[PDB]
C-alpha cells in the first residue's frame, strides 16, 4: 500500500468558534463604557496590525514556565502598576528594563537557577475603579487606554481611539525593550558593575557587601573556569500584562500553526497575561478568555480565597495539566500570607495541576497615609515574601517567583527601605499613574533579600 | 622556652572570653527571637529593617571590617536565616 | 500596640547591652591573640597554629551549631589577621 | 646546529654535579637508543604552556606544581597515578576559586626518578640510593650500583605514566563537577571540615551559578596537565634534547622528556652543565633558591636564564625555611623586578622546612609548610609583586609523612604509613587542606 498511497496523495475554526462566542456574551467587570460601533471599528484596525509578540516566542515561555513550574527556575515579574504614554520613553523604559535585569543576576546567584524574566510593559494602560466615576460625577481615570489622567470632562471622555494609541506604545515599548537586551543592556558584567555601584553607594551596604563579593567571586570564576561569553551577553525579557479591556485583547487574538501542524489561539498583545482580583469571577469574561488562549496565564487571588476555589480556577485555566500554564499569584497581605497560602497550597498540589507559586507583596499591603498618599511599608512587603517562602518550605514545595511593582526612577513612593523614607518624604517624587511602587534603590535591596530567601 | 608557659596563660584568657562571648549570643539570640515572637503574635513583620541596618552600621563603627559579619551571625541566629 | 512597643524598646536596650558586652568581649580577645601572635613570632614560632584554630571552630560549632564557625572565623581573623 | 653547536659544546664541557659513576660507553649506546624514541611532550605543547607561564609572571594567572617527592618504577601504577592527578586537580579548582585566575598544573611526574644525594657513599662503604634512574632502593652491592639501562626503565615508565595522564585528563577524571563532588566529601569527613565549610559552600554557589547562566562547555569537562621534574642526570637529559621548527620557520632546542625542567638548589652552580643546559633549551625552566641566595646572585641567574627578556620563560622558586622566608626574599624580589625580567615566584614550603624527628623519621610540620607560604604572600603584598605559584610535594594516599594538619599527626604516627622514597610527603587530606588555606591567602 505505502508505495502506491505516496504518489495518490501527491496527486473561524469550529471548536474555537464555539468557546469564543459563550466567552465574548459572558459579563465583563470593568469596562468602559464607549460607542459600540467606534469600538468595533477600533478592533477591525488591531485585527490587522503586526502583533507585539509571536506565537513561538510564547511556545518558548511555556517551556521556561513549565522548568519554573517543575522546581528548576524562578520567576522574576515586575515594573510600573501603570505605565502612561507620558512616560513611554527611551530613558523610563531602559531604567526599568536595566532594574529588572540587575535584580535578575542577584536572584539567579541566590535561586541557583535560571531567572526567568517577565516585565510589565508594552500593555499595561487599563486599571480597575471602585465605581464608573464619584469625585463630582466625573468620569474616573480608567488608564491611558480608556481616557486621560487629567481631571476635566473632555480628558476623562471614554475613548475607543486609545487602544490604537495604546497598540503603538506597546510596539514602541517592546521594540526597545528587545534591542536594549540585545544590544548590550542585558551583559552579565556591565549588570553586575551596577549592582557593585548600588553596594558601594547604598546607606545600607554592609547588609549587603558579603553576598555581593560572593556574587562577584562566582563571577570571576566562570572567567577562571575559560568561559566563553556567548550565552552572558544578552537575555530574554518577556512582556506581560493584566488581561483587561475585552474590546482591545480581542482585537489582538491570533491564530498560530506550530512544527507538527497543531492550530492554536493566541492572544498576541503579550507573552504572557493575567486576570486581576476584581475580574476573576469563574462565570465571566476574563476567567473565560484566558482559558481559550494558549499564552501562560497568571491569576490573582487575595486573602479571601478558599482551597476549593484555587483548585476550580486550576482546573478551569489548567485543564491539560500543563506544568507553567497557570500561575498562581498570591496578594494576601503580610499578616495573611501564613494563614491562608498553606491550605491553598495543598489541596491544589494534590489535585495533580503544577502551577507557578508566585508572590505579589505589593497589593495586599497598600494603605493610606496622613498626608493622603497612598503607600506601602518595605518591611510588609518583605514580611508577604518571607512568609510565602516560609510556608514554601513547610510544605515542601517549590516558591516560584515574585511579581512586584518598582520603576528605575529615585522615587519616593514606598515607605522604608535602607533610605528610611517616612510619611514626609512621600511628596518629593510621587510620579505614579497609580499605585506606590518600589524605587531603584528598593527594588534592589528587595532582589538580595529574597536572594537570602532562596538561599535559606 | 619561659614564652611557652605565657601562651599557655594567654589562651587559657581566650577560652574565658570565648565562653563569655557565647554564653552571651545565646542569650541574645533568646532575647531577639522573644522580639519576634511578641511582634508576629500582634500582626507584625518577622524582620525590621531599619533596625537591622542601624546594628551592623554600628558594629562596624565599632570594630570595622568584620562588624557586618559579626552582627550578621547575630541577626541570623536570633530571627533565624532568611526564607 | 502601645504594650507591645514599650516592651520591645525595653528589650531592645536590653539586646544593645549583651552587644556591649559581646563587642567589649570581642576587643580584648582580639589584643590578647594579637599579643600572642608577636611573642610566638618574635621567638621564630609561625604565625597561625592550626590544630589550635581547628578546636576552637570546632568548640563553637558544638556549642552554638550553624553559626559556629562563622563566628570563630571571625574572632581568629581578627586575632591573627586575614590570610595572605 | 650552527650557533647551537657552538653553544652545545660549551654546555657539555663543563662540571656537573650529582651524576653518577658509570661506564660512559655503556651510558652512550643507552643515549644512542632514547635519541631515536618518541618524546615524552611534543614542542607545540611547550609552546602552548609558556604562553600560559607568560600569563603567570603578568599577574593573570597561578602556577600550582607538585607531586611525589620522588617517583619509583614499583609505586607508577594507575591507582598511585590517578590518586595524584585527582589530588593535583582537586587542589587546583579551589585554587582557581581564590585566585580569581586559571590555575596552570604542573605535575611532578613522568621523569622525577633522580635525586641529590650529599654522600656518594655511607659510613660502611655502601653506595647511596640516588633515584631508579640509577640504582635501586635494596641497600645491597648489586642493587645499589649505577646501571645506565635504568635510563631506558624511566623512559619506559615516564611515557606510560604520561600517556595515563593525558588519557584521565581527556575522559572525566578532570571534570569540574566530578572534582567538585570529591571536594565535597573531603569536607564532609574532615576532622577540619567546619573550617572549610564556608568557602567550599562558596564555590558550590560559584559553579551552580555558571550552570543556571547557561554556560554548557566543554571547556568544563577536561584540564591539561603538564609533566616536570628535576633535570639532573646529564645522560638522559641530553639524549631527550629535540629540534622543533615553528609555525613561522624556527628551529629551537627542546629537552622533551617534560614540559618543564628545574635545576635543584644542589646543581645551580653558574659555571656547571645543569644552568647552561637550561639556557639553552627552549623549555620553561625552574630554579631552586634557598635562604643563601643573594639578590646579586638572583640577578645573574635571571639574565643567563632569561637572556631574551621573555616574561613566564623563568620561575624562581623559594625554599628558604618559614623562619626565613620574610627576611630575604623580599630584597631578591625587588632586585629582579628592577632588572627587568618578568619571572614566576613560586614557593616551594617544603625543602627550607625538613628536620628529622626524635624516631629518625624525616618529617615536616604542617604549621610550617604553611606559614611559609603564608610568608611569601605577605612578602608580595608589601612589595605589589605577584604571587606566582606553589610547588609542593604531595601524594593522593593516606601517608603519615608529614605532622600536623586536621588529623594532629605526631611523631608517634609517623611509622604508621610511610612510604616516600625520598621526602615526607604531604597525604591527601592535608594537600586538600592546603589549598583552602592558600585559596584564602589568593583571597586576602
Ligand atoms: O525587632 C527586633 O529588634 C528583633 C531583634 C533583631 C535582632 O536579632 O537584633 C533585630 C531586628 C529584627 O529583624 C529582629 C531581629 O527582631
Ligand atoms: O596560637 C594562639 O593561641 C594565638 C591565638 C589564635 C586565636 O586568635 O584564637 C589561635 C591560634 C593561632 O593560629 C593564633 C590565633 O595565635
Ligand atoms: N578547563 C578549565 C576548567 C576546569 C576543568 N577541570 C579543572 C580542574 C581544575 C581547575 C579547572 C578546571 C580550566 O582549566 O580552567
Ligand atoms: N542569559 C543567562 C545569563 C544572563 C545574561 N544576562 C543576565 C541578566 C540577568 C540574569 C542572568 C543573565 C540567563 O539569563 O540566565
Ligand atoms: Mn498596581
Ligand atoms: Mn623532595
Amino acid at each position: 500500500h505505502s508505495s502506491g498511497m505516496s504518489w495518490t496523495v501527491d496527486i473561524l475554526p469550529e471548536g474555537m468558534q464555539q468557546q469564543f462566542e459563550d466567552t465574548i456574551s459572558r459579563d465583563a467587570k470593568q469596562q468602559p463604557t464607549w460607542d459600540r460601533a467606534q469600538a468595533e471599528n477600533v478592533r477591525k484596525i488591531l485585527e490587522s496590525v503586526p502583533p507585539i509578540v509571536v506565537a513561538p516566542e510564547v511556545l518558548e515561555l511555556k517551556q521556561k514556565l513549565a522548568d519554573v513550574a517543575n522546581g528548576k527556575a524562578f520567576l522574576l515579574q515586575g515594573g510600573d502598576c501603570a505605565e502612561t504614554f507620558e512616560s513611554n520613553t527611551e530613558p523610563h523604559i531602559r531604567a526599568n528594563v536595566k532594574t529588572l535585569l540587575q535584580m535578575a543576576v542577584v536572584l539567579t546567584y541566590g535561586a541557583s537557577t535560571p531567572v526567568i524574566k517577565m516585565a510589565r510593559i508594552a500593555g499595561q494602560y487599563a486599571k480597575p475603579r471602585s465605581s464608573d466615576l464619584d469625585g463630582n460625577g466625573l468620569p474616573n481615570y480608567r488608564g491611558d487606554i480608556v481616557n486621560g489622567v487629567e481631571a476635566t470632562p473632555e480628558a476623562r471622555r471614554h475613548d475607543p481611539a486609545r487602544m490604537i494609541r495604546a497598540y503603538a506604545n506597546a510596539s514602541a515599548a517592546m521594540n526597545l525593550v528587545r534591542a536594549l537586551t540585545s544590544s548590550g543592556t542585558a551583559d552579565l558584567y556591565r549588570l553586575s558593575e551596577w549592582n557593585r555601584e548600588f553596594v558601594a553607594n547604598s546607606p545600607a551596604g554592609a547588609r549587603y557587601e558579603a553576598l555581593a563579593r560572593e556574587i562577584d567571586s562566582g563571577l570571576r570564576f566562570m572567567e577562571a573556569c575559560g568561559v566563553s561569553d556567548e550565552s552572558l551577553r544578552a537575555a530574554d525579557i518577556y512582556c506581560s500584562h493584566e488581561a483587561l479591556l475585552v474590546d482591545y485583547e480581542r482585537s489582538m487574538l491570533r491564530l498560530a500553526t506550530d512544527e507538527e501542524g497543531n492550530e492554536e489561539l493566541y492572544d498576541l498583545s503579550a507573552h504572557q497575561l493575567w486576570i486581576g482580583e476584581r475580574t476573576r469571577g469563574m462565570d465571566d469574561f476574563h476567567v473565560n478568555f484566558a482559558s481559550m488562549i494558549s499564552n501562560p496565564i497568571g491569576i490573582k487571588i487575595g486573602p479571601g480565597i478558599t482551597p476549593e476555589e484555587a483548585v476550580a480556577y486550576a482546573d478551569k485555566l489548567d485543564p491539560n495539566f500543563e506544568p507553567g500554564r497557570l500561575t498562581i499569584v498570591a496578594r494576601m497581605g503580610h499578616d495573611k500570607v501564613r494563614s491562608v497560602l498553606p491550605g491553598v497550597i495543598q489541596a491544589v498540589e494534590a489535585s495533580g495541576h503544577k502551577v507557578i507559586w508566585q508572590s505579589d507583596p505589593m497589593h495586599g499591603n497598600t494603605f493610606t497615609a496622613s498626608n493622603g498618599y497612598k503607600t506601602r511599608h518595605f518591611d510588609k512587603v518583605i514580611d508577604e515574601v518571607q512568609g510565602f517562602f516560609e510556608v514554601h518550605r513547610a510544605l515542601g514545595t517549590h516558591p516560584g517567583g515574585i511579581h512586584i511593582e518598582f520603576t528605575g526612577e529615585d522615587v519616593t513612593e514606598c515607605l522604608g527601605g535602607a533610605e528610611d523614607i517616612t510619611d514626609v518624604d512621600l511628596p518629593g517624587r510621587y510620579e505614579s499613574a497609580c499605585d506606590p511602587r518600589l524605587n531603584t534603590q528598593q527594588s534592589l535591596e528587595l532582589a538580595f533579600l529574597v536572594a537570602e530567601m532562596l538561599r535559606n | 622556652p619561659l614564652s611557652d608557659a605565657e601562651i599557655q596563660k594567654y589562651r587559657e584568657e581566650i577560652n574565658r572570653l570565648d565562653r563569655e562571648i557565647l554564653d552571651a549570643v545565646k542569650r541574645r539570640t533568646k532575647i531577639s527571637q522573644t522580639i519576634g515572637k511578641t511582634r508576629m503574635s500582634s500582626g507584625g513583620t518577622r524582620l525590621v529593617h531599619t533596625r537591622e541596618v542601624a546594628i551592623i552600621n554600628q558594629f562596624r563603627e565599632e570594630i570595622g571590617e568584620e562588624g557586618p559579619a559579626l552582627a550578621g551571625i547575630l541577626l541570623r541566629m536570633g530571627r533565624g536565616k532568611l526564607g
